[PDB]
C-alpha cells in the first residue's frame, strides 16, 4: 500500500501511519509478515482494533477461494464454441474451441498466419454476430481481403457494410503501445460489465514476435521481463474476461542441433495454451493454398497429427 | 569529445561520460535496447539523445535534384568524365569513366587489358579541358612485372595518339614521374596496400585513379570451391575500402578481371561461353561492368584479329559493343561501329 | 491493477519506486509530490516527470480502412501487367521490398517510381513527392531526366488524344523543372550514417507533408561488410523495419527497400536466395524478385497478404520500365 488515504479502511487515522512509519513498518506485506503481537504490544497501540483492521485489510485485498462444482456448472454456460472454417482442431479440441485461452500459431514466412487469422475473424463477426478487435503490428491487414473474404460466404451489400463496423483494428507498432491498448480494452471492458452487447469476444494480435524482437538481444534482462509482463496481462485478460486471444510468431534454428521450434526462446513456450504449426508442402502440389497444418501443444488431446488446409479455393 | 556541444540535460551527459563513448560515430554504432542498458535511463531521453545526435552529425541542406542537374560546378562527380583517350571508346561510354563507384574491365588473355589500362593511365594527366583530371595515377601489378617497355613506347608516340590537342604543352608534360607502380604477391599484401599506402597517396593529391592489374589473380591462388565464405569475406572488405576511397577523394577505380568458361550443363549470360570470375558476391560491388573479348582465328581467319568493346550494365547505359584495333600509337576504337 | 513495468519510466526510478513498495499507477497519481519526493528519496523533477510520462500513456473500423485505402490511389509503375499483378500499383502504407541479380533493373524501378509518383490525379495518379536516399552512389540525374522526358511526352500524348480542358490545365504546371525538383536527395555512405537519416526522417516529413514516397535504394550494402557480431545486425535490422513501417503508417507512405541475392548451395545444384539471412524475410509487407530466365526479365510476386503468387515479364527500354 502507498500513503494513507481515506476510505481504504474503516478506522484509519494519521497518529496511526506515522508510527508505522517510524517503525520501519508501513506496507501491507511485512505489516502482515510480522507478528501482530509485536506491533500490538511493543508499540502499546489497541489490540483490537489492530486486528480488525488487519481482518478488514485482507478481506477487501483477497480472493476467498469457492467451491468447484458451482462453478462448474457456471463455467459450462459461460463458455463458448468458435469454428473458422476447418475441422482438424475442432476434433482434436474436445469437439470445440476454448472461449479463454491463449491458442497461437507460428509459421515462417508467407505460412498464412494472418490469413486464418483474417478468415477467423470474417467467420465470427459475420456468422456469430460479435463485435472483435484485431491489432495489427507490421500492417498486415488489408481492407480489401476482408471484404473479398466476406463477399466469398454473402452476397448482399448491407450484410457486408454492417460486419465490417464491428471489427475494430488499432495499429501499434512498440510494446508500450500494445500494453497502452490492452489496458485501455481492459478498462473499458471492466466499464462495460452492465451491457450485454457490444463487448469484443475475440481479441487477435498479428504479430507478437515484430513487436518485441528489437528488445531482445545483448546480456540485459528488460526485454524478457517486458514480454513476460505482456504475457500475464494477455493471460489475465483472456481468463478473467472470457475471451479468445490468437496471436502469431515465428520458427527458429533449423540446423542439426536445433529442430523447427517457435521463437523467443524457452521462456516463452510457457505461455499459450495451444500451438497450431502452419508449413508448406513440397514436391508435387506445391504452391497455392496447399499448407499442412500441426498441432504441437494443446495439453488437452493427443500432439503429433498432420493435416492439409487450402486457403486459396477457401474464401 | 565532440558531443559536449549539443544541446542536452547534464545527467545524460554524465551517463554518457560514465558509460564511455566517445563520438556520435559510437552512440550510432549501438542500438536502442543496447543504449538504454548502457545509460540505464529512460527511452524517451534515448529518443531524444538519437535525434540531436542524427541532428549534429547532418541535416542541414535541403539538397534537391535541380541542385544536382543545374549547378555543374557545384558536384562535378555527377558530370565530369574521365576520357578514355579515344572519341569512338567516349561516345560509347557517353563521355568516359565515372568519377565514383569501381568499374570493371574483364576477358579473356590478349584481348588488350593491359594497354587499356597504359592508355587511362596516361590521359589523366590532361587538363579538364582535354578530358584528364590534372594528377597522376597508380598502379598496382598483382600477377607478373610491368610493362616499362610498353610504356615508353606509348609515350614516346603520344603526340602522334593526340592529334586533336596542340603540342605545345605535351612536352611540359612530365608522364613518366606521376606514374606510381606497386607489387604485391598475397591477398593479404593487397588488402595492407589498399589499407596504408594508397590513403597516402591519394590525400596529399600526387594521383586521382587507382588501376588493380588483376583483382582475381592473388583469389585464384589461395581458395578452393570449399572456401567461399572466407574469399565472400576478403571480397566485400576490399570492395567497400575501394569505394569508400573513391567517393572520398572523387578517383575513378578501374579493376581488371578474368574470366571462367560456362561449362555448359541464372546471372544474365546465356549463350556467353564465358563470364567474369569471383562469383556473384565480387559482382554486387561494382557499377560499371565492361568485357573485352577477341574472336580467335575461326571468326578472324579475315587477317587480323577482330576486337570488341561491350557494355555489360551500367545505370545509365543501354548494353552496347563497338570494335577497336592495338597499333604502335595505342588502342583506338573503329569509326562507324557502334551497335544499337 | 497497472502494473510500472508496463511503463517508459526509468530503471532508478522504477526500482526506487518498487523499493518503497508501490505497484499502481492509480494511487501515485493523486499523491502530492512533496511527500512522495520525501518518501522514495527523490527530488520534484523526476517526480514531476514521471508523473506526466504516467499519465500522458483512434477507433477506426473495417469500413473506414476500406473507405480510406479507397481515398488514396495507387503508384502507377508504367507496366500494366505489373499494375494488375499488384493490384494497380505499388500500395500505400505499407513496406516493399524488391531482390534480384544485379545489373536487373531495381534501379531503373525506383527512379520510375520516383518519377511516377508525380503524375496529377486527373490522369490517375497521386500527385505526390519523394524521397530518394542512396547508400551506394548509383544515382544518375541523366536517366532521370530522360525518363522524365518519356512520361511527360507520354502524358502529353493522352492528354491530347482524350481533348479535354481539364487535362491541359495540369500540364503547364507539369515541367520538367518542377518534377525535378521534387525529388529530395540524401547519401549514406554508412550504415550509421543511413541510421541517424532515418532517426532523423519524421520530422523532415513533418516539415514536407506532400512526400508519398520513399525509396532506400540499396540496404544490404550498408550491413553486408565489416560486421562480425550477427546479432549486433539482426537487432538493427528488425529496429529499422520496426522504424520504417511505422512511418509508412504514420505518415501515409509507400518504404521501397532493395536487397541483394545470395547463392545457397542446396542439394547440389546451387539456387539464388535474398539475402540478410531468413529472420529478415517477413520484416517486408511485399516482396517482389526478379529473374532473368533466359534473355526475358522476369517481375515474380513472392510474398503478399493480398494477391496470389504470380509471373510477369518485363524489358527496359531507353524510356524506362515498360511492359511487354
Ligand atoms: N509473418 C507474417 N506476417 C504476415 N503475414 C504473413 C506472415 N507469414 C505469412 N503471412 C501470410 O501468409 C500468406 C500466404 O501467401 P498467399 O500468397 O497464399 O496469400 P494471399 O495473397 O492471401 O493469397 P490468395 O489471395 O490466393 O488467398 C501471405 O498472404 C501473408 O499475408
Ligand atoms: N605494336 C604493338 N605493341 C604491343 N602489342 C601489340 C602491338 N600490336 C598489336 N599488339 C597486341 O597487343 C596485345 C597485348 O595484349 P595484352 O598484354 O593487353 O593482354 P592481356 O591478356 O589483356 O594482358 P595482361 O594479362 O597483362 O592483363 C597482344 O596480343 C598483341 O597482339
Ligand atoms: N539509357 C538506357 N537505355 C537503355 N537501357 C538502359 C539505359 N540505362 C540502363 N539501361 C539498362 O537497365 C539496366 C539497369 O540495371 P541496374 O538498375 O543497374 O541494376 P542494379 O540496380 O541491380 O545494379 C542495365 O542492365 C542496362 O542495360
Ligand atoms: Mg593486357
Ligand atoms: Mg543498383
Amino acid at each position: 500500500m502507498g500513503v494513507l488515504r481515506v476510505g481504504l479502511c474503516p478506522g484509519l487515522t494519521e497518529e496511526m501511519i506515522q508510527l508505522l512509519r517510524s517503525h520501519r513498518i508501513k506496507t501491507v506485506v511485512d505489516l502482515v509478515s510480522a507478528d501482530l503481537e509485536e506491533v500490538a504490544q511493543k508499540c502499546g497501540l489497541s489490540y483490537k482494533a489492530l486486528v480488525a483492521l488487519r481482518r478488514v485489510l485482507l478481506a477487501q485485498f483477497s480472493a476467498f477461494p469457492v467451491n468447484g462444482a458451482d462453478l462448474y456448472e457456471e463455467l459450462k454456460t459461460s463458455t463458448a464454441i468458435l469454428s473458422t472454417g476447418i475441422g482438424s482442431l475442432d476434433k482434436l479440441l474436445d469437439a470445440g474451441l476454448y472461449t479463454g485461452e491463449v491458442t497461437e500459431i507460428v509459421g515462417g514466412p508467407g505460412s498464412g498466419k494472418t490469413q486464418v487469422c483474417l478468415c477467423m475473424a470474417a467467420n465470427v463477426a459475420h456468422g456469430l454476430q460479435q463485435n472483435v478487435l484485431y491489432v495489427d503490428s507490421n500492417g498486415g491487414l488489408t481492407a480489401s481481403r476482408l471484404l473479398q473474404l466476406l463477399q466469398a460466404k454473402t452476397q448482399d451489400e448491407e450484410e457486408q457494410a454492417e460486419a465490417l463496423r464491428r471489427i475494430q483494428v488499432v495499429h501499434a507498432f512498440d510494446i508500450f503501445q500494445m500494453l497502452d491498448v490492452l489496458q485501455e480494452l481492459r478498462g473499458t471492458v471492466a466499464q462495460q460489465v452492465t451491457g450485454s452487447s457490444g463487448t469484443v469476444k475475440v481479441v487477435v494480435v498479428d504479430s507478437v514476435t515484430a513487436v518485441v524482437s528489437p528488445l531482445l538481444g545483448g546480456q540485459q534482462r528488460e526485454g524478457l521481463a517486458l514480454m513476460m509482463q505482456l504475457a500475464r496481462e494477455l493471460k489475465t485478460l483472456a481468463r478473467d474476461l472470457g475471451m479468445a486471444v490468437v496471436v502469431t510468431n515465428h520458427i527458429t534454428r533449423d540446423r542439426d542441433s536445433g529442430r523447427l521450434k517457435p521463437a523467443l526462446g524457452r521462456s516463452w513456450s510457457f505461455v499459450p495454451s495451444t500451438r497450431i504449426l502452419l508449413d508448406t508442402i513440397e514436391g508435387a502440389g506445391a504452391s497455392g493454398g496447399r499448407r499442412m497444418a500441426c498441432l504441437a501443444k494443446s495439453s488437452r488431446q493427443p500432439t503429433g497429427f498432420q493435416e492439409m488446409v487450402d486457403i486459396g479455393t477457401w474464401g | 569529445m565532440d558531443l559536449d556541444l549539443l544541446d542536452l540535460n547534464p545527467r545524460i551527459i554524465a551517463a554518457i561520460k560514465k558509460a564511455k563513448l566517445k563520438s556520435v560515430k559510437e552512440v550510432l554504432h549501438f542500438s536502442g535496447p543496447d543504449l538504454k542498458r548502457l545509460t540505464n535511463l529512460s527511452s524517451p531521453e534515448v529518443w531524444h539523445l538519437l535525434r540531436t545526435a542524427s541532428l549534429h552529425l547532418r541535416g542541414s541542406s535541403i539538397l534537391t535534384a535541380l541542385q544536382l542537374h543545374q549547378q555543374k560546378e557545384r558536384f562535378p562527380t555527377q558530370h565530369q568524365r574521365l576520357s578514355l583517350g579515344c572519341p569512338v571508346l567516349d561516345a560509347l561510354l557517353r563521355g568516359g569513366l565515372p568519377l565514383d563507384g569501381i568499374t570493371e574491365l574483364a576477358g579473356r588473355s590478349s584481348a588488350g587489358k593491359t594497354q587499356l589500362a597504359l592508355q587511362l593511365c596516361l590521359a589523366v594527366q590532361f587538363p579538364r579541358q582535354h578530358g584528364g583530371l590534372e594528377a597522376g595515377a597508380v598502379y598496382i601489378c598483382t600477377e607478373d612485372a610491368f610493362p616499362h617497355k610498353r610504356l615508353q613506347q606509348l609515350m614516346a608516340q603520344q603526340p602522334r595518339l593526340r592529334t586533336d590537342v596542340p603540342g605545345e604543352l605535351l612536352q611540359k608534360l612530365r608522364f613518366g614521374s606521376q606514374i606510381f607502380i606497386e607489387h604485391v604477391a598475397d591477398v593479404d599484401t593487397l588488402l595492407e596496400c589498399v589499407n596504408k599506402k594508397v590513403p597516402v597517396l591519394l590525400s596529399r593529391g600526387m594521383a586521382r585513379l587507382v588501376v588493380i592489374d588483376s583483382v582475381a589473380a592473388p583469389f585464384r591462388c589461395e581458395f578452393d570451391s570449399q572456401a567461399s565464405a572466407p574469399r565472400a569475406r576478403h571480397l566485400q572488405s576490399l570492395g567497400a575500402t575501394l569505394r569508400e576511397l573513391s567517393s572520398a577523394f572523387q578517383s575513378p577505380v578501374l579493376c581488371i578481371n578474368q574470366v571462367t568458361e560456362a561449362m555448359e550443363e541464372p546471372l544474365g549470360f546465356w549463350d556467353e561461353r564465358v563470364s567474369p570470375a569471383l562469383g556473384i558476391t565480387w559482382a554486387n560491388q561494382l557499377l560499371v561492368r565492361l568485357l573485352a573479348d577477341r574472336l580467335r582465328e575461326e571468326e578472324a581467319a579475315l587477317g587480323c584479329p577482330a576486337r570488341t568493346l561491350r557494355v555489360l550494365s551500367a545505370p545509365h547505359l543501354p548494353p552496347s559493343s563497338c570494335s577497336y584495333t592495338i597499333s604502335a600509337e595505342g588502342v583506338r576504337g573503329t569509326p562507324g561501329t557502334q551497335s544499337h | 491493477q497497472r502494473d510500472l513495468v508496463s511503463f517508459p519510466l526509468s530503471p532508478a526510478v522504477r526500482v526506487k519506486l518498487v523499493s518503497a513498495g508501490f505497484q499502481t499507477a492509480e494511487e501515485l497519481l493523486e499523491v502530492k509530490p512533496s511527500e512522495l519526493s520525501k518518501e522514495v528519496g527523490i527530488s520534484k523533477a523526476e517526480a514531476l516527470e514521471t508523473l506526466q510520462i504516467i499519465r500522458r500513456e483512434k477507433k477506426c473500423t473495417a469500413l473506414e480502412l476500406l473507405e480510406q485505402e479507397h481515398t488514396q490511389g495507387f503508384i502507377i509503375t508504367f507496366c500494366s501487367a505489373l499494375d494488375d499483378i499488384l493490384g494497380g500499383g505499388v500500395p500505400l502504407m505499407k513496406t516493399t521490398e524488391i531482390c534480384g541479380a544485379p545489373g536487373v533493373g531495381k534501379t531503373q524501378l525506383c527512379m520510375q517510381l520516383a518519377v511516377d509518383v508525380q503524375i496529377p490525379e486527373c490522369f490517375g495518379g497521386v500527385a505526390g513527392e519523394a524521397v530518394f536516399i542512396d547508400t551506394e552512389g548509383s544515382f544518375m540525374v541523366d536517366r532521370v531526366v530522360d525518363l522524365a522526358t518519356a512520361c511527360i511526352q507520354h502524358l502529353q500524348l493522352i492528354a491530347e488524344k482524350h481533348k479535354g480542358e481539364e487535362h491541359r490545365k495540369a500540364l503547364e504546371d507539369f515541367t520538367l523543372d518542377n518534377i525535378l525538383s521534387h525529388i529530395y536527395y540524401f547519401r549514406c555512405r554508412d550504415y550509421t550514417e543511413l541510421l541517424a537519416q532515418v532517426y532523423l526522417l519524421p520530422d523532415f516529413l513533418s516539415e514536407h507533408s506532400k512526400v508519398r514516397l520513399v525509396i532506400v535504394d540499396g540496404i544490404a550494402f550498408p550491413f553486408r561488410h565489416d560486421l562480425d557480431d550477427l546479432s549486433l545486425r539482426t537487432r538493427l535490422l528488425n529496429g529499422l523495419a520496426q522504424q520504417m513501417i511505422s512511418l509508412a503508417n504514420n505518415h501515409r507512405l509507400a518504404v521501397i527497400l532493395t536487397n541483394q541475392m545470395t547463392t545457397k548451395i542446396d542439394r547440389n545444384q546451387a539456387l539464388l536466395v535474398p539475402a540478410l539471412g531468413e529472420s529478415w524475410g517477413h520484416a517486408a509487407t511485399i516482396r517482389l524478385i526478379f529473374h532473368w530466365d533466359r534473355k526475358q526479365r522476369l517481375a515474380t510476386l513472392y510474398k503478399s497478404p493480398s494477391q496470389k503468387e504470380c509471373t510477369v515479364l518485363f524489358q527496359i527500354k531507353p524510356q524506362g520500365f515498360r511492359d511487354t
